[PDB]
Protein backbone atom coordinates (compact mmCIF):
# COMPACT_ATOMS: atom_id res chain seq x y z
CA UNK A 1 0.00 0.00 0.00
CA UNK A 2 0.67 3.66 -0.15
CA UNK A 3 3.27 4.16 2.91
CA UNK A 4 1.78 7.02 4.92
CA UNK A 5 2.50 8.45 8.56
CA UNK A 6 -1.12 9.76 10.67
CA UNK A 7 0.04 12.70 12.86
CA UNK A 8 -0.84 11.59 16.07
CA UNK A 9 -1.07 13.71 19.52
CA UNK A 10 -2.97 14.20 22.80
CA UNK A 11 -4.62 16.94 21.99
CA UNK A 12 -5.17 17.08 18.37
CA UNK A 13 -8.70 15.68 16.40
CA UNK A 14 -9.93 15.18 12.32
CA UNK A 15 -13.57 16.16 11.99
CA UNK A 16 -14.81 15.74 8.97
CA UNK A 17 -16.54 18.69 7.05
CA UNK A 18 -17.87 17.39 3.95
CA UNK A 19 -18.85 13.95 2.62
CA UNK A 20 -19.37 11.92 -1.03
CA UNK A 21 -22.54 9.37 -1.09
CA UNK A 22 -20.44 6.45 -2.91
CA UNK A 23 -22.19 2.41 -4.23
CA UNK A 24 -20.22 0.00 -3.77
CA UNK A 25 -21.12 -3.41 -5.60
CA UNK A 26 -20.94 -6.64 -4.43
CA UNK A 27 -21.09 -10.23 -6.39
CA UNK A 28 -23.21 -13.31 -4.50
CA UNK A 29 -23.97 -16.41 -6.40
CA UNK A 30 -27.03 -18.12 -5.03
CA UNK A 31 -27.60 -20.71 -7.19
CA UNK A 32 -26.22 -22.91 -10.12
CA UNK A 33 -27.72 -25.40 -13.15
CA UNK A 34 -29.81 -28.44 -11.72
CA UNK A 35 -28.90 -31.41 -13.16
CA UNK A 36 -30.02 -34.87 -12.80
CA UNK A 37 -27.55 -37.99 -14.40
CA UNK A 38 -28.79 -41.28 -14.75
CA UNK A 39 -26.64 -44.81 -14.94
CA UNK A 40 -28.85 -46.47 -17.14
CA UNK A 41 -28.08 -44.08 -19.67
CA UNK A 42 -24.22 -43.23 -18.72
CA UNK A 43 -23.04 -45.98 -17.87
CA UNK A 44 -24.92 -48.21 -20.24
CA UNK A 45 -25.90 -47.75 -24.07
CA UNK A 46 -28.66 -49.54 -25.73
CA UNK A 47 -27.47 -53.09 -24.36
CA UNK A 48 -29.32 -55.83 -22.13
CA UNK A 49 -25.82 -57.23 -20.98
CA UNK B 1 3.50 -46.77 -16.47
CA UNK B 2 2.71 -43.91 -18.72
CA UNK B 3 0.90 -45.33 -21.73
CA UNK B 4 -1.80 -46.94 -19.27
CA UNK B 5 -2.28 -43.42 -18.24
CA UNK B 6 -3.49 -41.80 -20.63
CA UNK B 7 -6.86 -44.15 -19.82
CA UNK B 8 -7.20 -42.22 -17.08
CA UNK B 9 -6.07 -38.79 -18.29
CA UNK B 10 -9.09 -37.07 -17.55
CA UNK B 11 -8.72 -38.16 -13.76
CA UNK B 12 -5.16 -36.43 -13.35
CA UNK B 13 -7.05 -33.25 -14.93
CA UNK B 14 -9.65 -33.04 -12.52
CA UNK B 15 -7.03 -33.91 -9.90
CA UNK B 16 -4.67 -31.12 -10.74
CA UNK B 17 -7.62 -28.49 -11.47
CA UNK B 18 -8.86 -29.47 -7.72
CA UNK B 19 -5.21 -29.33 -6.15
CA UNK B 20 -4.71 -25.86 -8.35
CA UNK B 21 -8.29 -24.01 -7.08
CA UNK B 22 -7.13 -25.58 -3.51
CA UNK B 23 -3.88 -23.65 -3.54
CA UNK B 24 -5.41 -20.23 -5.50
CA UNK B 25 -8.15 -20.16 -2.62
CA UNK B 26 -5.56 -20.82 0.00
CA UNK B 27 -3.76 -17.76 -1.54
CA UNK B 28 -6.82 -16.11 -1.42
CA UNK B 29 -8.34 -16.69 2.11
CA UNK B 30 -4.97 -14.43 3.59
CA UNK B 31 -5.74 -11.31 1.12
CA UNK B 32 -9.61 -11.44 2.79
CA UNK B 33 -8.28 -11.27 6.13
CA UNK B 34 -4.96 -9.14 6.45
CA UNK B 35 -5.53 -6.80 3.12
CA UNK B 36 -8.36 -5.27 4.90
CA UNK B 37 -6.89 -1.53 4.31
CA UNK B 38 -5.08 -0.22 1.41
CA UNK B 39 -3.05 2.15 3.46
CA UNK B 40 0.59 1.21 5.73
CA UNK B 41 -0.19 3.31 8.37
CA UNK B 42 3.03 4.38 10.43
CA UNK B 43 3.49 3.68 14.25
CA UNK B 44 3.76 7.36 15.36
CA UNK B 45 7.82 7.59 17.23
CA UNK B 46 5.62 9.19 20.56
CA UNK B 47 4.22 6.31 22.52
CA UNK B 48 2.54 8.35 24.93
CA UNK B 49 -0.40 7.51 25.06
CA UNK C 1 10.84 -33.91 4.19
CA UNK C 2 8.00 -35.15 2.38
CA UNK C 3 8.93 -33.60 -1.35
CA UNK C 4 11.34 -36.68 -2.46
CA UNK C 5 8.43 -38.17 -3.92
CA UNK C 6 7.07 -35.58 -5.80
CA UNK C 7 4.76 -33.67 -3.47
CA UNK C 8 6.31 -30.87 -3.76
CA UNK C 9 5.03 -27.86 -1.08
CA UNK C 10 3.90 -24.32 -2.79
CA UNK C 11 5.67 -21.20 -1.02
CA UNK C 12 2.54 -19.06 -0.47
CA UNK C 13 1.70 -15.57 -1.97
CA UNK C 14 2.51 -13.30 1.12
CA UNK C 15 5.18 -14.01 3.41
CA UNK C 16 5.42 -13.64 7.37
CA UNK C 17 6.94 -10.55 7.02
CA UNK C 18 3.94 -8.83 4.76
CA UNK C 19 1.57 -10.52 7.33
CA UNK C 20 3.29 -8.77 9.83
CA UNK C 21 3.55 -5.63 8.21
CA UNK C 22 -0.15 -5.40 7.80
CA UNK C 23 -0.53 -6.53 11.23
CA UNK C 24 1.16 -3.40 12.31
CA UNK C 25 -0.63 -1.21 9.80
CA UNK C 26 -4.26 -2.43 11.45
CA UNK C 27 -3.02 -1.99 15.00
CA UNK C 28 -1.64 1.77 13.92
CA UNK C 29 -4.71 2.56 12.30
CA UNK C 30 -6.56 1.50 15.59
CA UNK C 31 -4.60 3.10 18.03
CA UNK C 32 -4.24 6.51 15.98
CA UNK C 33 -7.65 7.02 14.06
CA UNK C 34 -10.24 4.24 15.89
CA UNK C 35 -12.70 3.03 13.29
CA UNK C 36 -12.37 6.37 11.10
CA UNK C 37 -9.69 4.40 8.98
CA UNK C 38 -11.70 1.18 8.53
CA UNK C 39 -14.74 3.25 7.13
CA UNK C 40 -13.08 6.24 5.01
CA UNK C 41 -10.02 8.41 5.26
CA UNK C 42 -7.99 8.12 8.59
CA UNK C 43 -8.46 10.82 11.02
CA UNK C 44 -6.22 11.55 14.28
CA UNK C 45 -8.14 11.58 17.81
CA UNK C 46 -6.19 11.01 21.06
CA UNK C 47 -6.36 7.31 22.35
CA UNK C 48 -8.21 8.77 25.61
CA UNK C 49 -10.92 10.09 23.65
CA UNK C 50 -10.82 6.78 21.37
CA UNK C 51 -11.54 4.53 24.97
CA UNK C 52 -14.68 7.04 25.92
CA UNK C 53 -15.85 6.73 22.11
CA UNK C 54 -16.15 2.64 22.71
CA UNK C 55 -17.18 3.11 26.88
CA UNK C 56 -19.97 5.12 25.02
CA UNK C 57 -20.74 1.80 22.56
CA UNK C 58 -21.53 -0.08 25.09
CA UNK C 59 -24.02 2.33 27.49
CA UNK C 60 -21.04 3.51 29.75
CA UNK C 61 -21.33 7.40 30.01
CA UNK C 62 -17.92 8.67 29.08
CA UNK C 63 -17.53 10.62 32.49
CA UNK C 64 -16.05 7.71 33.77
CA UNK C 65 -13.32 6.96 31.92
CA UNK C 66 -11.81 10.48 32.66
CA UNK C 67 -11.78 9.82 36.37
CA UNK C 68 -10.45 6.79 36.83
CA UNK C 69 -8.12 6.68 33.74
CA UNK C 70 -4.93 5.31 35.57
CA UNK C 71 -6.63 2.85 36.79
CA UNK C 72 -7.72 1.61 33.23
CA UNK C 73 -4.46 2.05 31.72
CA UNK C 74 -3.04 -0.21 34.76
CA UNK C 75 -5.85 -2.92 34.04
CA UNK C 76 -4.72 -2.67 30.55
CA UNK C 77 -1.60 -3.13 31.36
CA UNK C 78 -1.94 -6.05 33.72
CA UNK C 79 -3.88 -7.69 31.23
CA UNK C 80 -1.52 -7.21 28.63
CA UNK C 81 1.20 -8.94 31.03
CA UNK C 82 -0.96 -12.01 31.66
CA UNK C 83 -1.79 -13.06 28.21
CA UNK C 84 1.77 -12.58 27.43
CA UNK C 85 2.42 -14.57 30.35
CA UNK C 86 -0.25 -17.33 29.39
CA UNK C 87 0.64 -17.82 25.79
CA UNK C 88 4.12 -18.63 26.86
CA UNK C 89 3.27 -21.23 29.03
CA UNK C 90 -0.22 -24.38 23.78
CA UNK D 1 -17.83 -11.09 -13.11
CA UNK D 2 -16.12 -13.27 -11.67
CA UNK D 3 -17.96 -15.22 -9.01
CA UNK D 4 -20.86 -15.59 -11.43
CA UNK D 5 -18.72 -16.97 -14.04
CA UNK D 6 -16.86 -19.74 -12.36
CA UNK D 7 -19.91 -21.31 -10.92
CA UNK D 8 -21.09 -21.67 -14.61
CA UNK D 9 -17.69 -22.69 -15.87
CA UNK D 10 -16.53 -25.11 -13.72
CA UNK D 11 -20.02 -26.82 -14.08
CA UNK D 12 -19.95 -26.74 -17.85
CA UNK D 13 -16.22 -28.29 -17.60
CA UNK D 14 -16.95 -31.10 -14.86
CA UNK D 15 -19.96 -32.02 -17.80
CA UNK D 16 -17.16 -31.91 -20.23
CA UNK D 17 -14.97 -34.39 -18.22
CA UNK D 18 -17.68 -36.65 -17.69
CA UNK D 19 -18.31 -36.62 -21.66
CA UNK D 20 -14.58 -37.03 -21.94
CA UNK D 21 -14.70 -39.96 -19.64
CA UNK D 22 -16.49 -42.38 -21.68
CA UNK D 23 -13.90 -41.75 -24.49
CA UNK D 24 -11.52 -44.07 -22.93
CA UNK D 25 -11.32 -47.63 -22.24
CA UNK D 26 -10.18 -47.56 -18.72
CA UNK D 27 -7.61 -50.59 -19.55
CA UNK D 28 -9.83 -52.35 -22.46
CA UNK D 29 -9.55 -52.98 -25.54
CA UNK D 30 -12.24 -50.34 -26.67
CA UNK D 31 -13.71 -47.48 -25.39
CA UNK D 32 -17.62 -48.53 -26.73
CA UNK D 33 -19.76 -51.36 -24.74
CA UNK D 34 -21.07 -52.35 -28.48
CA UNK D 35 -17.42 -53.28 -29.93
CA UNK D 36 -16.47 -55.94 -27.74
CA UNK D 37 -19.99 -56.97 -27.81
CA UNK D 38 -20.21 -57.62 -31.26
CA UNK D 39 -16.33 -58.62 -31.89
CA UNK D 40 -16.48 -60.88 -28.76
CA UNK D 41 -18.44 -63.08 -26.76
CA UNK D 42 -20.62 -62.27 -23.60
CA UNK D 43 -18.78 -64.95 -22.02
CA UNK D 44 -15.32 -63.79 -22.85
CA UNK D 45 -15.69 -60.19 -22.99
CA UNK D 46 -17.22 -59.96 -19.37
CA UNK D 47 -14.38 -58.94 -17.74
CA UNK D 48 -13.88 -55.68 -20.65
CA UNK D 49 -17.61 -55.22 -19.38
CA UNK D 50 -17.04 -54.81 -16.11
CA UNK D 51 -13.48 -52.99 -16.47
CA UNK D 52 -16.06 -50.41 -18.18
CA UNK D 53 -18.66 -50.48 -15.49
CA UNK D 54 -15.70 -49.89 -12.86
CA UNK D 55 -14.22 -46.77 -14.29
CA UNK D 56 -17.68 -45.33 -15.27
CA UNK D 57 -18.72 -45.58 -11.50
CA UNK D 58 -15.58 -44.16 -10.47
CA UNK D 59 -16.02 -41.39 -12.90
CA UNK D 60 -19.41 -40.99 -11.26
CA UNK D 61 -18.64 -40.72 -7.89
CA UNK D 62 -15.56 -38.60 -8.35
CA UNK D 63 -18.25 -35.91 -10.09
CA UNK D 64 -20.40 -36.45 -7.66
CA UNK D 65 -18.33 -35.77 -5.04
CA UNK D 66 -16.97 -32.55 -6.30
CA UNK D 67 -20.78 -31.71 -7.02
CA UNK D 68 -21.17 -32.42 -3.62
CA UNK D 69 -18.63 -29.82 -2.57
CA UNK D 70 -19.69 -27.21 -4.80
CA UNK D 71 -23.02 -27.21 -3.62
CA UNK D 72 -21.88 -26.63 0.08
CA UNK D 73 -20.12 -23.94 -0.78
CA UNK D 74 -23.12 -22.57 -3.45
CA UNK D 75 -25.20 -23.11 0.39
CA UNK D 76 -22.83 -21.00 2.37
CA UNK D 77 -22.79 -18.29 -0.37
CA UNK D 78 -26.45 -18.40 -0.12
CA UNK D 79 -26.44 -18.35 3.50
CA UNK D 80 -24.37 -15.32 3.35
CA UNK D 81 -26.06 -13.72 0.89
CA UNK D 82 -29.61 -14.14 2.74
CA UNK D 83 -28.23 -12.91 5.28
CA UNK D 84 -26.91 -9.57 3.89
CA UNK D 85 -30.18 -9.51 1.97
CA UNK D 86 -32.12 -9.16 5.29
CA UNK D 87 -29.90 -6.77 7.54
CA UNK D 88 -28.53 -4.17 5.06
CA UNK D 89 -31.57 -4.65 2.58
CA UNK D 90 -34.27 -5.01 4.81
CA UNK D 91 -33.28 -2.06 7.19
CA UNK D 92 -30.05 -0.79 7.97
CA UNK D 93 -26.87 -2.72 9.92
CA UNK D 94 -25.03 -1.93 12.68
CA UNK D 95 -21.99 -3.63 11.30
CA UNK D 96 -19.20 -1.80 10.01
CA UNK D 97 -17.50 -3.26 6.92
CA UNK D 98 -20.26 -5.95 6.58
CA UNK D 99 -22.48 -3.90 4.07
CA UNK D 100 -19.60 -2.55 2.25
CA UNK D 101 -17.01 0.36 2.95
CA UNK D 102 -18.03 3.12 4.89
CA UNK D 103 -21.10 4.07 6.93
CA UNK D 104 -23.80 1.75 5.21
CA UNK D 105 -26.76 3.19 4.33
CA UNK D 106 -29.18 1.46 2.45
CA UNK D 107 -28.90 -1.50 0.18
CA UNK D 108 -30.85 -2.06 -3.29
CA UNK D 109 -30.83 -5.60 -4.30
CA UNK D 110 -30.89 -6.59 -8.01
CA UNK D 111 -31.88 -9.66 -10.06
CA UNK D 112 -28.67 -11.72 -11.65
CA UNK D 113 -28.23 -15.19 -13.60
CA UNK D 114 -27.25 -17.85 -11.09
CA UNK D 115 -26.80 -14.94 -8.41
CA UNK D 116 -27.66 -11.79 -6.94
CA UNK D 117 -25.94 -8.15 -6.63
CA UNK D 118 -26.40 -5.65 -3.49
CA UNK D 119 -25.84 -1.80 -4.58
CA UNK D 120 -24.98 -1.15 -1.10
CA UNK D 121 -25.50 3.07 -0.26
CA UNK D 122 -22.18 3.95 2.24
CA UNK D 123 -21.15 6.89 3.60
CA UNK D 124 -17.56 7.93 3.55
CA UNK D 125 -16.31 11.17 4.81
CA UNK D 126 -14.20 13.41 1.66
CA UNK D 127 -12.17 16.58 3.56
CA UNK D 128 -11.47 16.63 7.31
CA UNK D 129 -9.37 19.61 8.88
CA UNK D 130 -7.00 19.34 11.92
CA UNK D 131 -8.72 20.46 15.18
CA UNK D 132 -7.00 20.71 19.00
CA UNK D 133 -9.41 18.98 21.63
CA UNK D 134 -10.25 19.05 24.90
CA UNK D 135 -12.22 15.32 26.75
CA UNK D 136 -13.36 18.25 29.12
CA UNK D 137 -14.28 21.69 29.82
CA UNK D 138 -13.28 23.68 33.61
CA UNK D 139 -16.18 26.21 33.63
CA UNK D 140 -16.26 27.11 37.90
CA UNK D 141 -14.48 23.99 39.28
CA UNK D 142 -17.23 21.52 37.34
CA UNK D 143 -16.08 19.61 34.72
CA UNK D 144 -18.15 19.76 31.43
CA UNK D 145 -18.56 16.56 29.28
CA UNK D 146 -20.44 16.60 25.86
CA UNK D 147 -22.87 14.64 25.60
CA UNK D 148 -22.62 13.62 22.16
CA UNK D 149 -20.26 15.72 20.33
CA UNK D 150 -16.79 16.43 20.98
CA UNK D 151 -14.98 19.70 21.89
CA UNK D 152 -12.97 21.13 19.34
CA UNK D 153 -10.92 24.45 18.95
CA UNK D 154 -10.30 26.41 15.78
CA UNK D 155 -7.06 28.45 17.55
CA UNK D 156 -9.20 31.15 19.75
CA UNK D 157 -12.13 29.60 20.78
CA UNK D 158 -14.12 26.63 21.16
CA UNK D 159 -17.38 24.61 19.43
CA UNK D 160 -18.63 21.50 19.95
CA UNK D 161 -19.36 19.14 16.52
CA UNK D 162 -20.67 15.35 15.98
CA UNK D 163 -18.50 12.77 15.00
CA UNK D 164 -19.07 12.38 11.36
CA UNK D 165 -19.41 16.08 10.44
CA UNK D 166 -18.32 19.26 11.30
CA UNK D 167 -20.88 21.53 12.75
CA UNK D 168 -19.68 24.29 14.70
CA UNK D 169 -21.81 25.00 17.78
CA UNK D 170 -21.72 27.23 21.61
CA UNK D 171 -20.60 25.39 24.46
CA UNK D 172 -23.90 25.60 26.29
CA UNK D 173 -25.65 23.36 29.10
CA UNK D 174 -27.89 21.84 26.94
CA UNK D 175 -25.31 19.45 24.98
CA UNK D 176 -23.05 19.47 28.37
CA UNK D 177 -23.56 17.30 31.75
CA UNK D 178 -21.30 18.26 34.94
CA UNK D 179 -19.45 15.03 36.69
CA UNK D 180 -17.18 15.75 39.96
CA UNK D 181 -15.12 18.28 40.54
CA UNK D 182 -11.85 19.56 38.15
CA UNK D 183 -8.90 18.20 39.28
CA UNK D 184 -10.01 14.32 38.08
CA UNK D 185 -8.74 14.64 34.28
CA UNK D 186 -5.26 14.52 33.22
CA UNK D 187 -6.20 16.84 30.16
CA UNK D 188 -8.48 19.91 30.63
CA UNK D 189 -8.89 23.21 29.64
CA UNK D 190 -10.61 26.62 30.81
CA UNK D 191 -13.51 28.21 29.26
CA UNK D 192 -17.04 29.29 29.76
CA UNK D 193 -20.59 28.26 29.23
CA UNK D 194 -23.48 29.80 27.76
CA UNK D 195 -26.28 29.21 30.13
CA UNK D 196 -28.83 30.57 28.08
CA UNK D 197 -30.86 30.42 31.21
CA UNK D 198 -29.42 33.31 32.46
CA UNK D 199 -30.31 36.30 29.86
CA UNK D 200 -33.90 34.92 29.99
CA UNK D 201 -34.72 35.59 33.07
CA UNK D 202 -33.80 38.92 33.47
C1 LIG E 1 -18.53 18.68 -0.79
O1 LIG E 1 -18.11 17.96 -1.96
C2 LIG E 1 -18.97 18.14 -3.09
C3 LIG E 1 -18.44 17.24 -4.18
O2 LIG E 1 -17.29 17.80 -4.81
C4 LIG E 1 -19.00 19.62 -3.49
O3 LIG E 1 -19.92 19.79 -4.57
C5 LIG E 1 -19.26 20.48 -5.65
O4 LIG E 1 -19.13 21.89 -5.38
C6 LIG E 1 -18.46 22.62 -6.42
C7 LIG E 1 -18.33 24.04 -5.94
O5 LIG E 1 -19.37 24.38 -5.03
C8 LIG E 1 -19.24 22.50 -7.73
O6 LIG E 1 -18.52 23.16 -8.76
C9 LIG E 1 -19.45 21.03 -8.09
O7 LIG E 1 -20.29 20.93 -9.23
C10 LIG E 1 -20.08 20.28 -6.92
N1 LIG E 1 -20.22 18.87 -7.24
C11 LIG E 1 -21.34 18.17 -7.01
C12 LIG E 1 -21.30 16.73 -7.40
O8 LIG E 1 -22.34 18.69 -6.53
C13 LIG E 1 -19.42 20.47 -2.30
O9 LIG E 1 -19.33 21.85 -2.64
C14 LIG E 1 -18.54 20.18 -1.09
N2 LIG E 1 -19.00 20.94 0.06
C15 LIG E 1 -18.19 21.70 0.80
C16 LIG E 1 -18.83 22.41 1.96
O10 LIG E 1 -17.00 21.82 0.55
C1 LIG F 1 -12.57 30.92 15.16
O1 LIG F 1 -13.98 30.95 15.41
C2 LIG F 1 -14.45 32.20 15.93
C3 LIG F 1 -15.92 32.03 16.23
O2 LIG F 1 -16.68 31.92 15.03
C4 LIG F 1 -14.16 33.33 14.94
O3 LIG F 1 -14.54 34.58 15.51
C5 LIG F 1 -15.52 35.24 14.67
O4 LIG F 1 -15.04 35.42 13.33
C6 LIG F 1 -15.99 36.06 12.46
C7 LIG F 1 -15.38 36.08 11.08
O5 LIG F 1 -14.87 37.37 10.76
C8 LIG F 1 -16.34 37.45 12.99
O6 LIG F 1 -17.34 38.02 12.16
C9 LIG F 1 -16.84 37.36 14.43
O7 LIG F 1 -17.03 38.67 14.96
C10 LIG F 1 -15.83 36.60 15.29
N1 LIG F 1 -16.34 36.45 16.65
C11 LIG F 1 -15.57 36.62 17.74
C12 LIG F 1 -16.26 36.42 19.05
O8 LIG F 1 -14.39 36.91 17.66
C13 LIG F 1 -12.68 33.36 14.59
O9 LIG F 1 -12.44 34.31 13.56
C14 LIG F 1 -12.21 31.98 14.12
N2 LIG F 1 -10.78 31.99 13.87
C15 LIG F 1 -10.22 31.37 12.83
C16 LIG F 1 -8.73 31.48 12.72
O10 LIG F 1 -10.88 30.74 12.01
C1 LIG G 1 -7.52 27.18 34.86
O1 LIG G 1 -8.28 27.69 35.96
C2 LIG G 1 -7.79 27.29 37.25
C3 LIG G 1 -8.76 27.85 38.27
O2 LIG G 1 -9.47 28.97 37.76
C4 LIG G 1 -6.36 27.79 37.44
O3 LIG G 1 -5.86 27.34 38.70
C5 LIG G 1 -5.34 28.48 39.43
O4 LIG G 1 -3.98 28.77 39.06
C6 LIG G 1 -3.43 29.90 39.74
C7 LIG G 1 -2.05 30.12 39.16
O5 LIG G 1 -1.79 29.25 38.07
C8 LIG G 1 -3.42 29.65 41.24
O6 LIG G 1 -2.93 30.81 41.91
C9 LIG G 1 -4.82 29.32 41.73
O7 LIG G 1 -4.78 28.97 43.11
C10 LIG G 1 -5.41 28.16 40.93
N1 LIG G 1 -6.77 27.89 41.34
C11 LIG G 1 -7.28 26.66 41.43
C12 LIG G 1 -8.71 26.56 41.87
O8 LIG G 1 -6.62 25.66 41.15
C13 LIG G 1 -5.48 27.28 36.31
O9 LIG G 1 -4.17 27.82 36.42
C14 LIG G 1 -6.07 27.66 34.96
N2 LIG G 1 -5.27 27.11 33.88
C15 LIG G 1 -4.74 27.86 32.90
C16 LIG G 1 -3.94 27.13 31.87
O10 LIG G 1 -4.91 29.08 32.86
C1 LIG H 1 -3.12 19.21 10.52
O1 LIG H 1 -1.85 19.73 10.96
C2 LIG H 1 -0.89 18.73 11.30
C3 LIG H 1 0.33 19.45 11.81
O2 LIG H 1 -0.02 20.69 12.42
C4 LIG H 1 -0.59 17.86 10.08
O3 LIG H 1 0.32 16.83 10.44
C5 LIG H 1 -1.88 17.25 9.56
O4 LIG H 1 -1.63 16.52 8.36
C6 LIG H 1 -2.91 18.34 9.28
N1 LIG H 1 -4.17 17.75 8.83
C7 LIG H 1 -4.79 18.12 7.71
C8 LIG H 1 -6.07 17.41 7.40
O5 LIG H 1 -4.33 18.98 6.96
C1 LIG I 1 0.84 15.87 25.39
O1 LIG I 1 2.09 15.17 25.36
C2 LIG I 1 3.24 16.03 25.42
C3 LIG I 1 4.46 15.15 25.30
O2 LIG I 1 4.51 14.18 26.34
C4 LIG I 1 3.22 16.83 26.72
O3 LIG I 1 4.31 17.74 26.73
C5 LIG I 1 1.91 17.60 26.85
O4 LIG I 1 1.84 18.24 28.12
C6 LIG I 1 0.72 16.65 26.69
N1 LIG I 1 -0.53 17.39 26.74
C7 LIG I 1 -1.60 16.98 27.43
C8 LIG I 1 -2.81 17.87 27.37
O5 LIG I 1 -1.59 15.94 28.08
Amino acid sequence: GAENSVAYSNNSIAIPTNFTISVTTEILPVSMTKTSVDCTMYICGDSTE
Amino acid sequence: CSNLLLQYGSFCTQLNRALTGIAVEQDKNTQEVFAQVKQIYKTPPIKDF
Amino acid sequence: AQKFNGLTVLPPLLTDEMIAQYTSALLAGTITSGWTFGAGPALQIPFPMQMAYRFNGIGVTQNVLYENQKLIANQFNSAIGKIQDSLSSA
Amino acid sequence: LGKLQDVVNQNAQALNTLVKQLSSNFGAISSVLNDILSRLDPPEAEVQIDRLITGRLQSLQTYVTQQLIRAAEIRASANLAATKMSECVLGQSKRVDFCGKGYHLMSFPQSAPHGVVFLHVTYVPAQEKNFTTAPAICHDGKAHFPREGVFVSNGTHWFVTQRNFYEPQIITTDNTFVSGNCDVVIGIVNNTVYDPLQPELD
